[PDB]
């Protein structure tokens, strides 16, 4: 066979310049195998070439052990991962290897991990609602079906909280396949939401599983982080477009993309931008947020977490993907710290079905009075603590106790984070939470305490905690 | 819509036989595609000289 | 004296100094066989490729190289100053560039290049181009030309673009 | 029609006859969008170029040694040595008015699916703007629809209105209500009074491109407005040549006798994409990670907007550039050089839009250049009464907590302060016109608004829009035709709010 053998000269970090012949010299993003000492491989992919029949190639696993002059044969292809209803319920790499120790992934066809996006011709426009079980999320701002989610939020917040309850309630119950492919997450967080998928029946060992399992956390070097997005994106947009389901990818973190590919940034050539970013951080960015969209095909609902840098949202990760999604879940860190489970911000989070031709005319009128009552009480928030509370008359007294027990019924107690409250996890509908907000601002619940609606439901649960508490 | 998309897909298949047919025809050595080369070559030189 | 030839400006610019100094009293012939006897007795040798890529060297292994293939070698004129400049500011390493790059004037001034299909040209030595290449096409076609890519290739991006 | 794939495949046959002329030169290194080109001596600046695998090149840094081009497309198309073509022309793009309802990208190629475009001219992107002597004052009115756009901040024909805001606050609103408000005009024959619209979408996804142009399709506003298609999945070539690319094929409407606007969304995506290509060419860099000619950059392509005079043709173009700041602040980089380029900045707050203003447009920060010059004589007899109010009310502003301390001129100043505010708020993709525009302000400035509620404000607009057209139907026809208000329009305009203000 005639396989590209090359000749490593440089080594330098993660990356690791490759010296092939003339003319038989591989294209960008092509995986180089390298043979090792052990039974695996050291799979490298070229980013650019520096000429002379040479290229530099980026490692995506330990760069320990490679000599000067040991041979570098190509695949002639790009990361090839495994695709189908074989890859669902077991653990895959960054390479298409499987790490869950249950055998080879017998796969029919395996599709390379870097491909174009869709174009504006095969682009397919929505305006569906999905309803996720919270009660901030179903009154603010609305997650869209077939859409990009970012869960934008700080360190500490409750980013990784967010999108573990979301997936027990809502992949669990659809139609079609999940896909969590976690890049840049932690050594603790793999194992646990692995373990907890199979005692609910997501993923099934001996039986039928529907939950894609894509591993590469902050363990690994920088190449690896920066292809699991791309390796785990391949297998969801298969079933998608051969197949044609309603896949969920569940990127956790999704601000991890961004931050590992300036690592080695600064060894391949290239200056730096701001903040200490590259230069090429927009157009990476929106070559792989396109490719998740919704086509004539299938959809494909993105829940990704965006990670802000402690607390900013002026950065240049946070900043560049709040134009490629729909809905925008921002989160504080001033709400966590008052008992708000979970810290979702009512001004902040903004998305674009919250209109009254998608909800309807009363959804429309709820979402807006809302808005209005907590934006007024932060102006005269700020008279009461110089002047007092002798300053306010009649309408701003009653409004100052509306929205302190309007921001503690929103927070929910979530199933999975049971461990932390205590108290047992509760679901409310979109129809209930639509009801319960309206009669609250008209003027039938004003004689209620503040605490009879904290950590509770819909309006079922407010009016159970409050007779419970004065016996 | 029915209609053009069962148009498009009769002038798409029909494309991609007609490649094919096109590329088998060149790689069991045509004689008269060699010798079509070279005369090409010869003439488009004369008339810019 | 500068040619019209460009070769790029810092790498290329060592053969195009000397080469002003070796265009006077017919001294260009005997430089280019001189020129080719440097490479061949350091590359495909083993023996004299010892500080080609160290930094070592230092007048006594930069000095000695230099007679040794000048003196024994075929070398009289100015052929002995190309490779001390060389030593003394750290270009041994690249002796295939500037060998190269000297080949190049006297084919540039005295002669065609460029290429045409299939293999080379026939590359003439007369004056106008167009008057050459007509002349010359039509004796290459007929004599041999075994014929043994771009055609089809455009053929099949224009049906594409068009469906 | 009778074997329509017949006839393109005839037509298509013989098209290659004349490309024996060699090309230009090779590649020696690719990487990251550049591609490092060895020859080509005869290659101009900023040319196109074509390599081997048949993605596109603009050669920008024409060394000694080699050429720097950006390619347009993926790297993983050129290799180490590959064949590169000179085209021999520089980068341009199609113009005329067969570009009207079809969504084409940077280049000029329609992506829309529709068949070709009818160009009937050919401009380059970096075109000069225009001079001194070719341009005039800014006479002719831009007809938004917003009542807060219409009676402030008055952009006319030819102006540069920046708008500046923060994430989701009312930037695209604003732009996208104002191309949609001008099918009265374009719908008819006066050709003078029409304005093509030239929506240049960069830097957005490819959900926010589709939303946009299924929206004016279904109102009759895609017919004449061109879309600019420049996604961020593609290169960064391609993302900064959006701004030159649009402005070509918008000034040959100027140029004749019609009038154009532009809106580049947005002018902070634009100059991200310039100084990404300038990063991986070896230049050195500036403030904010930026090259020497940021501030050369976006005041080029919008001084070539503007409304010449009677001798070159009497057209006009408008460019409505939206800065996305950061948190609020006007006063940053690239936030700072757009607004003191242009002659106007309508600014966006993410505070208003949550209390109840539709749009949250600040009076106190939003100004135009040209004032008065640039708009109706109907309109402007209720702006200036208008302007006084407003602005006295924001100051005692602070007063409206303290309702039982109020005196004779606080209260009358804060019930009309609040009437006037409540008025001009609008609805998404709800733009008014002159006529009924008129007749709301009229209303508040007068003082026959003041004696009706706060709650009731949002039921008295359409309630007195309903009535003038069924019992006083001359009135507001006279008012759009004339443009202005004589002695005879104004007694009768209070005759009728009167007998309406008592039921
Ligand atoms: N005056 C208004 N009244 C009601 N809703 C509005 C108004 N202006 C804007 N909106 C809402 O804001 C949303 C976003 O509007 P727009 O497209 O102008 O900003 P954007 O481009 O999404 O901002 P960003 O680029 O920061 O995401 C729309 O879905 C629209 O419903
Ligand atoms: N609904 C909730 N109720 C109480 N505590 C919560 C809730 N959701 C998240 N938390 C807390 O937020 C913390 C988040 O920790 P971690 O996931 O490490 O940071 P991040 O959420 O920023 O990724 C957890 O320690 C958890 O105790
Ligand atoms: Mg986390
Ligand atoms: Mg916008």
């Amino acid at each position: 066979a005639g396989p590209a053998s090359g000749k490593i000269r440089a080594v330098i970090g993660a990356v690791v310049d490759v010296q092939f012949e003339q003319g038989e010299l591989p294209a960008i993003l092509n995986a180089l195998t390298i043979d090792q000492g052990n039974n695996q491989k050291l799979v490298l992919e070229v980013a650019q070439h520096l000429g002379e029949n040479a290229v530099r190639a980026i490692a995506m696993d330990g760069t320990e052990g490679l000599v000067r002059g040991q041979t570098v044969v190509d695949t002639g292809a790009p990361i090839s991962v495994p695709v189908g209803r074989g890859t669902l319920g077991r653990i895959i790499n960054v390479v298409g290897e499987p790490i869950d120790e249950r055998g080879p992934i017998e796969c029919k066809q395996r599709n390379p991990i870097h491909a174009d996006p869709p174009s504006f011709v095969e682009q397919s426009t929505e305006a569906e609602v999905l309803e996720t079980g919270i009660k901030v999320v179903d009154l603010l701002a609305p997650y869209a079906r077939g859409g990009k989610i970012g869960l934008f939020g700080g360190a500490g917040v409750g980013k990784t909280v967010f999108i573990q309850e979301l997936i027990n309630n809502i992949a669990k119950a659809h139609g079609g396949f999940s896909v969590f492919t976690g890049v840049g997450e932690r050594t603790r967080e793999g194992n646990d939401l692995y373990r907890e998928m199979k005692e609910t029946g997501v993923i099934n060992l001996e039986g039928e599983s529907k939950v894609a399992l894509v591993f590469g956390q902050m363990n690994e070097p920088p190449g690896a982080r920066a292809r699991v997005a791309l390796t785990g994106l391949t297998i969801a947009e298969y079933f998608r477009d051969e197949e044609g389901q309603d896949v969920l990818l569940f990127v956790d973190n999704i601000f991890r993309f961004t931050q590992a590919g300036s690592e080695v940034s600064a060894l391949l050539g290239r200056i730096p931008s701001a903040v200490g970013y590259q230069p090429t951080l927009a157009t990476d960015m929106g070559l792989l947020q396109e490719r998740i969209t919704t086509t004539r095909k299938g959809s494909v609902t993105s829940v990704q977490a965006v990670y802000v840098p402690a607390d900013d949202l002026t950065d240049p990760a946070p900043a560049t993907t709040f134009a490629h999604l729909d809905a925008t879940t921002v989160l504080s860190r001033g709400i966590s710290e008052l008992g708000i489970y979970p810290a979702v911000d009512p001004l902040d989070s903004k998305s674009r079905l919250l209109d009254v031709s998608v909800v309807g005319q009363e959804h429309y009128d709820v979402a807006t009075g809302v808005q209005q009552t907590l934006q007024a009480y932060k102006s005269l928030q700020d008279i009461i603590a110089i002047l007092g509370m002798d300053e306010l008359s009649e309408q701003d007294k009653l409004t100052v106790e509306r929205a302190r027990k309007i921001q503690r019924f929103l927070s929910q107690p979530f199933a999975v984070a049971e461990v932390f409250t205590g108290i047992e996890g509760k679901l409310v509908r979109l129809k209930d939470t639509i009801a319960s907000f309206k009669a609250v601002l008209e003027g039938k619940y004003d004689h209620l305490p503040e605490n009879a609606f904290y950590m509770v439901g819909g309006i079922e649960d407010v009016v159970a905690k409050a007779e419970k508490i004065a016996a | 819509r029915y209609e053009a998309q069962v148009r498009q897909h009769e002038q798409e298949q029909l494309a991609s036989t007609v490649i094919s047919k096109v590329q088998s025809e060149l790689q069991n050595a045509k004689f008269q595609d060699k010798v079509l080369a070279q005369a090409v070559e010869e003439v488009e030189r004369l008339f810019a000289k | 004296i500068k040619p019209p030839v460009q070769l790029f400006g810092l790498d290329g610019t060592y053969a195009t100094a000397l080469f002003s100094a070796s265009a006077k009293d017919s001294s260009i012939e005997k430089t280019f066989q001189s020129v080719q006897k440097l490479s061949s007795t350091i590359s495909k040798d083993a023996k004299v490729a010892q500080v080609l890529s160290n930094p070592a060297l230092s007048l006594n292994s930069r000095k000695e190289v230099v007679s040794v293939l000048s003196k024994e070698l075929k070398l009289e004129p100015v052929v002995s100053n190309l490779l001390t400049v060389l030593a003394e500011n750290n270009r041994l390493s690249l002796f295939d560039s500037i060998a190269k790059q000297f080949s190049v004037l006297n084919d540039a001034y005295n002669g065609v290049v460029e290429a045409t299909v299939v293999s080379a040209k026939p590359l003439d030595s007369k004056i106008l181009n167009r008057l050459t290449k007509s002349i010359t096409n039509s004796k290459y076609v007929g004599p041999g030309k075994t014929l043994k890519a771009s055609k089809v290739n455009k053929l099949n991006k224009v049906l594409s673009e068009t469906i | 029609p009778t074997e329509v794939s017949s006839i393109l495949e005839s037509k298509i046959r013989g098209v290659s006859d004349e490309a024996n002329l060699d090309e230009t030169g090779r590649v020696l290194s690719v990487g990251d969008g550049i591609a490092r080109v060895f020859g080509l001596n005869n290659c101009q600046a900023e040319e196109l170029v074509e390599f081997a695998s048949g993605v596109k090149g603009m050669a920008l840094n024409l060394e000694p040694g080699q050429v720097g081009i950006v390619l347009f497309g993926s790297d993983r198309e050129v290799k180490e040595g590959e064949i590169v073509k000179r085209t021999g022309k520089i980068v341009d793009v199609p113009i005329g008015p067969g570009m009207l309802g079809r969504v084409v990208d940077a280049l000029g190629n329609p992506i829309d699916g529709k068949g070709p475009i009818e160009a009937t001219g050919y401009a380059i992107a970096q075109l000069k703007a225009p001079g001194i002597l070719p341009r005039r004052s800014v006479f002719e009115p831009m007809q938004t629809g917003l009542k807060a756009v219409d009676a402030l901040v008055p952009i006319g024909r030819g102006q540069r209105e920046l708008i500046i805001g923060d994430r989701q606050t009312g930037k695209t609103a604003v732009a996208l209500d104002t191309i949609l408000n001008q099918k009265r005009w374009n719908d008819g024959n006066d050709e003078s009074k029409k304005l093509y619209c030239v929506y240049v979408a960069v830097g957005q996804k490819r959900s926010t491109v589709a939303q946009l142009v299924q929206t004016l399709e279904q109102n009759d506003a895609m017919k004449y407005s061109i879309v600019v298609a420049a996604t961020a999945s593609e290169a960064a070539p391609l993302q900064y040549l959006a701004p030159f690319t649009a402005c070509a094929i918008a000034e040959w409407f100027r140029d004749n006798g019609k009038h154009a606007l532009i809106v580049y969304d947005d002018l902070s995506k634009q100059a991200v994409a310039y100084r990404q290509l300038s990063l991986l060419l070896r230049r050195p860099p500036g403030r904010e990670a930026y090259p020497g000619d940021v501030f050369y950059l976006h005041s080029r392509l919008l001084e070539r907007a503007a409304k010449m005079s009677d001798a070159n043709g009497g057209g006009s173009l408008t460019a409505l550039p939206v800065i996305e700041t950061q948190g609020g602040d006007v006063s940053a980089y690239i936030p700072t050089n757009v607004i003191s380029i242009t002659d106007g900045q309508i600014f966006l707050e993410a505070e208003l839009f949550y209390k109840g203003i539709r749009p949250a447009i600040n009076v106190g920060l939003s100004v135009s250049r040209v004032g008065s010059a640039a708009q109706v004589k109907a309109m402007k007899q209720v702006a200036g009464s208008l302007k006084l109010f407003l602005a006295q009310y924001r100051e005692v502003a602070a007063f409206a907590q303290f309702g039982s301390d109020l005196d004779a001129s606080t209260k009358q100043t804060l019930s009309r302060g609040e009437r006037l505010t409540q008025l001009l708020k609008q609805k998404q993709y709800s733009p008014q016109a002159s006529e009924e525009q008129v007749p709301v302000i009229y209303a508040g400035v007068n003082g026959f608004l003041d004696n009706i509620p706060i709650e009731r404000i949002p039921e008295f607009e359409e309630q007195f829009i309903a009535y003038l057209k069924a019992n006083e139907g001359d009135i507001l026809e006279a008012i759009r035709t004339k443009g202005e208000l004589s002695s005879e329009l104004l007694d009768k305009l209070k005759s009728a709010t009167e007998t309406f203000v008592a039921t």
